[PDB]
Order: C-alpha cells, then structure tokens, then sequence
RNA sequence: GAUGUCGGCUCAUCACAUCCUGGGGCUGAAGUAGGUCCCAAGGGUAUGGCUGUUCGCCAUUUAAAGUGGUACGCGAGCUGGGUUUAGAACGUCGUGAGACAGUUCGGUCCCUAUCUGCCGUGGGCGCUGGAGAACUGAGGGGGGCUGCUCCUAGUACGAGAGGACCGGAGUGGACGCAUCACUGGUGUUCGGGUUGUCAUGCCAAUGGCACUGCCCGGUAGCUAAAUGCGGAAGAGAUAAGUGCUGAAAGCAUCUAAGCACGAAACUUGCCCCGAGAUGAGUUCUCCCUGACCCUUUAAGGGUCCUGAAGGAACGUUGAAGACGACGACGUUGAUAGGCCGGGUGUGUAAGCGCAGCGAUGCGUUGAGCUAACCGGUACUAAUGAACCGUGAGGCUUAACCU
RNA sequence: AAUUCCUUGUCGGGUAAGUUCCGACCUGCACGAAUGGCGUAAUGAUGGCCAGGCUGUCUCCACCCGAGACUCAGUGAAAUU
RNA sequence: CACAGGUGGUCAGGUAGAGAAUACCAAGGCGCUUGAGAGAACUCGGGUGAAGGAACUAGGCAAAAUGGUGCCGUAACUUC
RNA sequence: AGGACCGAACCGACUAAUGUUGAAAAAUUAGCGGAUGACUUGUGGCUGGGGGUGAAAGGCCAAUCAAACCGGGAGAUAGCU
C-alpha cells in the first residue's frame, strides 16, 4: 500500500538506497501501489558511484510491502518493508542488472519477466 | 449500532457497575429476596444465577472463585452450605421477578427478586 | 449455522498434524512455477494459530534474505499439501507477535522436550 | 434563532394535539384477594395469579 | 423466468480442485406452493402467488387462513407474487423447488439491508469530515453548508442530509450460482446477499447479461 | 434604529460560449496524430512545491484537469491566514500631534430553530358496512464515467519510420451499493502478565485504587484497507449529419408528397419509492342476520339488548429502533434469561507432590477460566381476562334475476 | 534588509517542484554612525527557514469507554413577537 | 445564588519517593439536593488503530513523542 | 558566590479546546513562565480628579477612565430623530 511520501528500499542494485514515491501512476485520483504497480520515484539516499544519483526523477515497480499479496484460497504474503525496483523512464525495464530479496510470482508478466529470474526467491 | 450487544451500561461505567451487582448480589444471597428497578433486577439474574451453579460443587478452587466475585464469605458460605444444595436438582432459573409498582420520587418501574425456593426463616434471622 | 456446519466438514482435512506457535514447520505447498506445477516448501516458525473450523488458519515467520516474510496459510485449502513439525517450540503466549521486532540471536525460541 | 411572528393560541392547541394521555385499560382483578391490579404485577396486598407471593 | 423465496442461512466458503476459495451465501429455499393464479381474464395480468415454510396456527388469522384453504395449501410465512413469461403455466397447489435454479448460471437476490438506524451524512452519503483541529469548533462530522443564499433561498429536494440508513429493500445484480441441492433445499450463491441471518430473499434469474 | 469583507474547508445547484468521452462536415486529412467547425450537458473532469492568496509559476499525474452563474453560492455550517481598531518597529512625509492606498511582529468569530425549506419518522382521518393480505403502476427518485492490454493485424495505409477503422475478448482506475466467509482493525463485558499501594488475620490465594494503572492477546458485533456485485446490451423517436426516389424549375435538387439511415442527450430498458393516483384502482379471503321511545319525519335524535372479523393492550423480546413504527414469541410455548453440551479465546488455574539454600522449575494439566456464539433444554418469566371496532350497510339508472 | 516601490530583482544553495529561507551581488524608489553604525557568546512561552523522531494533522475514516442529546416522572427559564 | 472563582497564618501519620511532587492508605471528612431508562445522528471528554508518516495546515495548531539514577562520552563558537 | 540551573508551595499568564441565555460580567482543563529576588505576601498608613500614581500600555485610581463617583448650576443647549 504505497502512496505520495512512501518511502521505500531498493530491492536492485541500481545504485539507490532510498527512494521516495512521488506519484502513484496508472489512473486519475489513483490512491495506493501494491505490489507490481508503477510508481513515479525521486532519490533521497544514494551509492556514491552507482547508476542513479541523488534527487533524480524516475520509475519503480513495487516489488514487495508490508500489506502483502493474497492468493485465491486466501492465502496473504507479507513482507517486513516496501522495497521497490528502479525502471528506465521511457522504456519501463530493470536499471539494475542484479535482484536482491524474495519476490511474488505477481511479478511474471512479461514487462517483469527480468525480475522473477534475477530474483532470488519467488514466493 | 447494538446488533446482538448483551449487558445494560445503567449510566454507570465498567468499575461502578460491577461492584454495584457485586454488592446486589449479596444483598439477594443474604435475604433471599429484594426490592430494585426491573432493568437492574433484570440483569442480576444474570450475576447471581450462575453464583448459584458455582455453589453447587464445594470445592477450594469453587470457594475462592465465588469469594473473588462476592468478596464476602458470609454469602460464599450461605452459596456452597446452603443454596447450591438447595438448588442441587434444579437446571437453572434460581430466581424470580416479580414486576410491583413505580417508585415515587423518581416514577421507575419496580420490581422484587426471591430466591425460586424462599426461606422465610432464613429471610428473617 | 447446523446447514453450515454439515456443508463445512464435509469440506474439512482430517489428517491435520498437530503443531503449536513456536513449533519450527515446513509447510508443502502447491504452485505453478510458469508451465509446471510442483510443490514448494515454506519452512518458518509457527507465530499464530487461528482455530475456525474450515476457516482454520495460521501464520508462519521466515527471515529470507535478512527481510522478515509472513505467510498465512487458510489450514483447509487444497493449496497446502502438507504441513510438518520439524521442532517443536517452547512458548508461553499464543500469538508470537513480539518476534517481529526480534532479530537473529534475540527471535530464538527454546526446544519443547516432552 | 427566536420567532418573528408570535404563533398564535391555535397553534399550540394544534401542536398539544398528540398531547393527550392513554387510560389504563390493563387493570385485572385477583382471583383471591378480590384485588385491582396492573397486568403481570403483584397486588398491593402481595397476590400474583391468586397466590400471596410476597408476605408485606 | 420465476423466482423463489428463500431465508439467508449465511455465509461460508467453496474449495475448489484449482485451490480458489469461493465465497458463498448458503440460501435455504424450501418449497414454494402456489397459493394463486393470476390472470388477464380475472387478474388483469398473469403472475403466480406462492407460500413457502410455515406458519402458527394460533397466529394465522381468519382472512389469512381462509384464502389459503381455497388453495388448499398449508399456511406460510407470508405470500410474494412472480410475473409470468408469455408461456409459463403453473397450477394453485403445484410445489416448486429450488431445482428452478439448476441450469440458471447467475441469479439476482432481493433482500431487506441490516437496520444501521438514524445515520450521519458521513456514513450515510459517504461526506468527507472537516478538521480535526486547526481551530475547528463543534464541526467535525457536521453537513457543512446545506445551500446557497437569496438565491434559491431554500434547500433543494434530495439534498443529502442525515436520517435513517440501511433496512430497506435492496437488490445484488448478477451473482454466480455456485450450488442447487433439492434434497438438502439449498442454493449457494457467489458474494454477500442483503440482509441479516435468518431473513427472507428472492432469488430470481439474473435480468442483465 | 447593521444586508459581516478576501481566501480556504464542508456541501453544493444551474448555463453551455464543451475540457474528456459520443455523433459529424471541411482539412494545406496516407496511417498515427493534429488543425477547424457543427450537434451534444449523460456522466466524468489530479495531487503536490511556493505564496493568505483566487490567480499564477513550477513538479508529476490524467481520458480530461472546461468556461461561467448562483449576495464575485455557502461564517444563525467551520476556519481566520489576507484585510479597518487599540501595542510596537523600520523606511518615507510632517516643526508637531501624527500619517501611508508602504513594509513588519502581536492581536476575543455569540445565537437552545417559532415560520419557510430540506432529511428521516409517526399520529389522525379519508378512500361510503367493516376488516386481513397480495397486487396493478399514474407518478417520483437513483443510476449513466473511463484507462490499458490482447485478437483481427504488424494487416489496410506507408518510401520507410510507423500504424489503424469496423468488430470481439480480457483487465484496471475512480465512483456506488451490499456483506463480514476471508485479511485485518476495534472489542473498558473474555483470558493472561505486570508496577506501586491498601485490604481479605497471616501464609497461599485473591479483590479495590492508580487513564481499562501500565501492557500482551482476543469472542460476538460494528467495520475498510477486506470480497461480491453494478454502469450495460437491446428497443423507440431524433440532433448535427449522410442518403434513395423526386417535382416546383424538361436538367439538377435529401424535400415540397413519399422513403432509408443517424449520438454517452430524450422515451423505454436496470434499481428504489410509489393508489392521500381524493381520478383514493384491482384481486383473494374474512366478519356482523334483536327490539323500543321522541320530535321540527329525515342520510333525524336517543334508549335497551348486542360487541363480530379485526385492530390494540399488557408481558418476554429482536442482526428493528431516538420515540413512535416494524418483526418474533406468550404454556397447545424456545420469546428472553438461566441451565447442559459444543465452539472460540486465553495459554498449563487452585490444591497437593517432587527438585532446588533460594528466586524458581517440573508433574498432576493444553490445565483453569471463558461476553454478546452454535446445538439443545420449560428451570424462572411471558395469566383466564379487559379496551376500540358492531348489529347486513345510501339514492339514481342500466343489465340480468323475480 | 523589521528599511527595496518596480519585485517572485539576479545569481548560487537547498526541493521532484521553494512568491518563504540561507549565501551572494548593488541598480540603497526611500541604510548609516549614542534619533548610534556594524558585530557578538549567553539568555528568549520572540519572528522566518530546514532536518531526525513522533504520531488520526492528513490519505480516510473505523471501533470502543464515559457526560449530554432521545424516552418516563418532578421542577421549570430566555432572546423575540 | 446553598455560585466549579477569591481569601492571610498554624499542624504535617503509614508504604513507595529526592520531595511539602505523585500513587495508594490512616485519623478525620465526604459521594458534590432532581432521579429512572435507553444505548440514534451530532457535540463534548477519553481508549485503541491495518498500510502510509506532515502528503494536513496560514502555521506540525492539536496530538503523538521524550522523560529517572549511575557510568562512559559529548561538535562549531566563546565574553573561557 | 550568583537579579545561577531543574523543580512543588507561592507569584504570574504564552498555546489550545471548552464555556459564550457560562459553574464564572474573564473562568475550567491540559500543557506554559518565575520560583534567594528589581521575589512574594498579611495588617496599618500616605498620595484625590486637569489631580494622584505609572520599569510608559493613555495603564490603574471600587465590574465600562483621552479626565472617577455623588449632588448641584439643570428643564445646559440639540438648525437633529
Ligand atoms: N397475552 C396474550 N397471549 C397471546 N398469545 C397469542 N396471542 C396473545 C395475546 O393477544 N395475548
Ligand atoms: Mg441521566
Ligand atoms: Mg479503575
Ligand atoms: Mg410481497
Ligand atoms: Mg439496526
Ligand atoms: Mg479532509
Ligand atoms: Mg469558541
Ligand atoms: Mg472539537
Ligand atoms: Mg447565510
Ligand atoms: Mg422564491
Ligand atoms: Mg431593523
Ligand atoms: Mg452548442
Ligand atoms: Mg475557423
Ligand atoms: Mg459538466
Ligand atoms: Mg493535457
Ligand atoms: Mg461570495
Ligand atoms: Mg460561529
Ligand atoms: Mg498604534
Ligand atoms: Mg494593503
Ligand atoms: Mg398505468
Ligand atoms: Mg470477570
Ligand atoms: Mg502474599
Ligand atoms: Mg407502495
Ligand atoms: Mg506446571
Ligand atoms: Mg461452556
Ligand atoms: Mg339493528
Ligand atoms: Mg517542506
Ligand atoms: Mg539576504
Ligand atoms: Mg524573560
Ligand atoms: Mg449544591
Ligand atoms: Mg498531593
Ligand atoms: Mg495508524
Ligand atoms: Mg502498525
Ligand atoms: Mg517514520
Ligand atoms: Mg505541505
Ligand atoms: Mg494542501
Ligand atoms: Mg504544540
Ligand atoms: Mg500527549
Ligand atoms: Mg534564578
Ligand atoms: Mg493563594
Ligand atoms: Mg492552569
Ligand atoms: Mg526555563
Ligand atoms: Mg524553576
Ligand atoms: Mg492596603
Ligand atoms: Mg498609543
Ligand atoms: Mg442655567
Ligand atoms: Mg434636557
């Protein structure tokens, strides 16, 4: 459950250690992010030589939170923070070559189809 | 709401409450019959009935249960020597209302509430 | 609520190991991984148990990749195989709440010998 | 907020209209104590139902 | 096509063999005897009036006791009307079982919403609450302003204000009909129905898509 | 002899000079995308940074971030930041008191709703003898939004780059309703731990008070973040528009006669209310089958006898509720409480025994206790009765029947 | 700038975005030396601005405990007209 | 006004405490001169809140938060 | 040692909510400042109206002070309603 100010972990190693949601895209009024949707993100904490650099504007798919998936039985996955993974502005794909932490199997859909293999465990 | 909420407020809070049916309790317990408002009579059936189904197995455990929600071992005594075996047989409903008049001062609806089985001998000493 | 009923255990696992919070279980779950179906296993500590008849669930706690990981399993689904004690925990609460503020060496929890 | 107009006698003998009181129509007799009695209530005497319940 | 009339059992749960856990609302459709026929002829229309349960006979009255003797039929809970499709034919006395809804895919259910009783603009019109604080005084879950000023110099008809929420007549369109058993005089449905445990419901076939 | 000012908040309502979506003519319209105009008001129409700001600038969304009216809508609805009091300062002006339509710091927002209006909800009477149901549907309200992807098709089109119409499937956002099975929140009435102190003689157990003393969990319920469902398809008559046949006017011409089409607007269709629809409708069932007196003799008044169906009362009550109302039951009875068994929740009570110097541990023991819960149970309480409502119901005419 | 009208001056900083803030420039409408100038540690329920923590301040409300509001009995006002 | 206001000096029990704070008590003194029900909106006053954490707002107003003793340790600047 | 520090009594009154026909013609509640000093307080005394007193706000001088209250000139005058 993601919104405006959310601040979440990178689950990448895009060079981001902290990032702050600035817009949840994908409809007018459009309340909360969960995990797979795309959020527009700005930079608070950042490596000294990675990819991306402090105070930059970008993408993110959230990749997992606090609240969690469900599953057709009823089934909940929740994870102990918000983590996202940082995406090219105009080509939505992975800035990272590297997935850190566990991942849903929300994710497989081709446009994240880099990030359920990359990725350490699919829950 | 109050969908399917059980258990009258009085215009009292929680403490009050149950210290005023702890009190009520005994009052019952010891003359075997008393004069209150019906919503309160009401609901002491609901205090002092199970007391009754306590009484009827003597036991340390039962006694202190008993003492913890009278604080009186004159009633606890009364409960696990008299009535319990008073009321051995009998499967619930130890008590009785009897709706009377309408209080002056205050014009609420009155009501008495005897022990099923009333000790008129008792009652008096 | 006496239809209900019947319509429930009808529905209802029988074979249903006993486990406990604190007890460390694996739980054999159904998935699909892309074009195949296989079992997975989710082995973490047992930190709720929710006792609703068919609506039986519980949660289970893993620390994969130094982040916590909660699953809660609904005890009836056909999703979950099977479930297995693989230690079994001494505790004295029923919800092990406290643990997800633990880390490592502090979330341990002592073996139940008997 | 207070009246422009003062309402008039007619009014307030309109708004009395569901002011009017219900006479008691529930009194029974005791089959014993040859007793008044409000319906499910206990006679001054202590009768209920033709039995003397209560000993004032 | 006709409906039934039925009593809410409650909700439960559907494990199916692909793991999905499919939320239902048990309805327990008893049998539904026709109490009345009506026609174009007599009636002006053509519907069929059934009972279904049954009644106390202390507490069936004289006019009640005797418009079911003509049927010859026992006395129910109460009587609903179903408007006839040009076809359908149904004879006074004639049962019908909730195997009306054995090929019926979707059904719409009617029933009478839990009293929530008298309800502020916040819950009953969804409003939005002013400030908490910020120098708000005895303001917080009010209406705000109920108009605008000389002009009109009144307050519109419908305007949204409090009063009594919920105990009323509401429909759930298009619910997915999971289980028909005469045997056992059921009917699960897909999704909440309106309505309290143990409260009547009309199930009639979904009129939508 | 007072019509409170800007802006915000809350809540709106209308216009259309239309922002989006819909229909369409031209295009300096290949496609995609634009430009311009015509029709169209059904619904929809951002969140932030900065400033009191409206506005504006900017950031990032969006199908879109419409323009206006409503005392520049809305303070007996809220705010009080802007702006006119009284304090003080700077600049400037004045010899001065003081001044600014210059800045700056601080600076009391009352009103229990009589009438209208509006949201709910009752009482009365009526609808022509009374009464219980179920309807009919005149009328009124609600609703009406749209993104993305996939198929057709990498096709038409294009030099490529790119990339469709028509039609079909899937999935979302926002909004609405209902529900509590699930995930959860709450749960001062359930269970546990614990701090200080006081009490039950004391130990041991417990209870009171200290925000429920402080906390950990949690039943029923209520509930959103939870999970179902909705917007429609269809029909009709059209708008701008596109046409067929076709004179006036040998030709031409969508039009004058005739004819085919044409939109989120309109009427239906879906949802709710709904016969006080006084134009008071219909259908089915039920109930009542005594005399007398008086006068101004008539739809007259009164008396005796009668008291139906039904309604109501009174009681036990309800996932119904401010009250009223509405539902369930009242002994030929599960309506409420109690009681029994189960569930659930808490997490191994008391007492005793063993180990240890002891704090404490272990066994008995998943113990003990367990609200609103499920399945049962007449043990307590729901008493025989009263009251309102009557006694066959107007005239005229027609059609049957005498 | 408690002083600057033009004016949200310009530049640099901070922010995704900063009419406020900090640093700088000087074109000071209309700074300036006891009508004191310009600094200054400490002090301040003083004014502006930023950060961590914290949360119902807000997204967006939910549930609960109390005193009213509602019903019964007793007493019994007011502005206004 | 039998009014939550105002009014100088004296006394200082117990346990906990640094204390005349505070909490529970003693002696002593009181339950405040309308009650009974009910458990709607709304107002006052409190308790808890999933995910988010200033996005609120003129302004973090108001909340929430911090909070004790001992020891370690503590920057710019400075009138030391 | 100190117009030293933290903090009850005591003296103040910065913020908010309530209250605004109040419990109250200025309060209550939660927070706030001072608390060995230019501190605070009891009793009694002096200063009187163009007068007092004022760490200065035109503050205060017996519940409304840019000139107190009472009585008088007095039926001031009122081209005003
Ligand atoms: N007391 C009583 N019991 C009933 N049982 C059924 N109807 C009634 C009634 O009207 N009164
Ligand atoms: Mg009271
Ligand atoms: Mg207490
Ligand atoms: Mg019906
Ligand atoms: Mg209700
Ligand atoms: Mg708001
Ligand atoms: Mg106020
Ligand atoms: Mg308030
Ligand atoms: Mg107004
Ligand atoms: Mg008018
Ligand atoms: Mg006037
Ligand atoms: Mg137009
Ligand atoms: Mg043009
Ligand atoms: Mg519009
Ligand atoms: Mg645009
Ligand atoms: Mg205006
Ligand atoms: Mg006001
Ligand atoms: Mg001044
Ligand atoms: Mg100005
Ligand atoms: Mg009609
Ligand atoms: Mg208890
Ligand atoms: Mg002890
Ligand atoms: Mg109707
Ligand atoms: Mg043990
Ligand atoms: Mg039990
Ligand atoms: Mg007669
Ligand atoms: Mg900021
Ligand atoms: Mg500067
Ligand atoms: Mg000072
Ligand atoms: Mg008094
Ligand atoms: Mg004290
Ligand atoms: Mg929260
Ligand atoms: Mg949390
Ligand atoms: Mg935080
Ligand atoms: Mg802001
Ligand atoms: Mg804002
Ligand atoms: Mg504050
Ligand atoms: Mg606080
Ligand atoms: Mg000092
Ligand atoms: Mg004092
Ligand atoms: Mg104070
Ligand atoms: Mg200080
Ligand atoms: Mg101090
Ligand atoms: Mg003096
Ligand atoms: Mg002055
Ligand atoms: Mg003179
Ligand atoms: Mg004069």
């Amino acid at each position: 459950m993601i919104q405006e100010q959310t601040m979440l972990n990178v689950a990448d190693n895009s060079g981001a250690r902290r990032v702050m949601c600035i817009k949840v895209l994908g409809g007018s009024h459009r309340r909360y992010a969960g995990v797979g949707d795309i959020i527009k993100i700005t930079i608070k904490e950042a490596i000294p030589r990675g990819k991306v650099k402090k105070g930059d504007v970008l993408k993110a798919v959230v990749v997992r939170t606090k609240k969690g998936v469900r599953r057709p039985d009823g089934s909940v996955i929740r994870f102990d923070g918000n983590a996202c993974v940082l995406l090219n502005n105009n080509s939505e794909q992975p800035i990272g070559t590297r997935i850190f932490g566990p991942v849903t199997r929300e994710l497989r859909s081709e446009k994240f189809m880099k990030i359920i293999s990359l990725a350490p465990e699919v829950l | 709401m109050r969908h399917r909420k059980s258990g009258r407020q009085l215009n009292r809070n929680s403490s009050h409450r149950q210290a005023m049916f702890r009190n009520m309790a005994g009052s019952l317990v010891r003359h075997e019959i008393i004069k209150t408002t019906l919503p309160k009579a009401k609901e002491l059936r609901r205090v002092v009935e199970p007391l009754i189904t306590l009484a009827k197995t003597d036991s340390v455990a039962n006694r202190r249960l008993a003492f913890a929600r009278t604080r009186d071992n004159e009633i606890v005594a009364k409960l696990f020597n008299e009535l319990g075996p008073r009321f051995a047989s009998r499967a619930g409903g130890y008590t009785r209302i009897l709706k009377c008049g309408f209080r002056a001062g205050d014009n609420a609806p009155m009501a008495y509430i005897e022990l099923v089985d009333r000790s008129e001998k008792a009652e008096a000493a | 609520s006496n239809i209900i009923k019947q319509l429930e255990q009808e529905q209802m696992k029988q074979d249903v190991p006993s486990f406990r919070p604190g007890d460390t279980v694996e739980v054999k779950v159904w998935v699909v991984e892309g074009s195949k179906k296989r079992l997975q296993a989710f082995e973490g500590v047992v930190i709720a148990i929710r006792n609703r008849g068919l609506h039986s669930a519980f949660t289970v706690r893993k620390i994969s990749n130094g982040e916590g990981v909660e699953r809660v399993f609904q005890t009836h689904s056909p999703v979950v195989d099977s479930i297995s004690v693989k230690r079994r925990g001494a505790v004295r609460k029923a919800k092990l709440y406290y643990l997800r503020e633990r880390t490592g060496k502090a979330a341990r929890i002592k073996e139940r010998l008997n | 907020a207070v009246q422009q107009n003062k309402p008039t006698r007619s009014k307030r003998g309109m708004r009395r209209s569901h002011d009017a009181l219900t006479a008691v129509t529930s009194l029974s007799v005791d089959k014993t104590s040859g007793e008044k009695h409000l319906r499910h209530h206990i006679t001054a005497d202590g009768y209920y139902r033709g039995r003397k319940v209560i000993a004032k | 096509m006709i409906g039934l009339v039925g009593k809410k059992v409650g909700m439960t749960r559907i494990f199916t063999e692909d793991g999905v856990s499919i939320p239902v609302t048990v309805i327990e459709v008893e049998a539904n005897r026709v109490t009345q026929v009506k026609d174009l002829a007599n009636d002006g229309y053509r519907a069929i009036q059934v009972t279904t349960g049954a009644k106390k006979a202390n507490r069936v009255t004289k006019p009640e006791a005797g418009h079911f003797a003509k049927a010859g039929v026992e006395a129910g809970r109460g009587l609903w009307e179903f408007r006839l499709a040009e076809g359908e034919e149904f004879t006074v006395g004639q049962s019908i079982s909730v195997e009306l809804f054995a090929d019926v895919k979707k059904v719409d259910v009617t029933g009478t919403s839990k009293g929530k009783g008298f309800a502020g603009t916040v819950k009953r019109w969804n409003f939005r609450t002013q400030d908490a604080t910020h120098g708000n005084s005895l303001s917080h879950r009010v209406p705000g302003s109920i108009g605008q000023n000389q002009t009109p110099g009144k307050v519109f008809k419908g305007k949204k204000m409090a009063g009594q929420m919920g105990n009323e007549r509401v429909t759930v369109q298009s619910l997915d009909v999971v289980r028909v058993d005469a045997e056992r005089n059921l009917l699960l449905v897909k999704g909440a129905v309106p309505g309290a445990t143990g409260s009547d419901l009309i199930v009639k076939p979904a009129v939508k898509a």
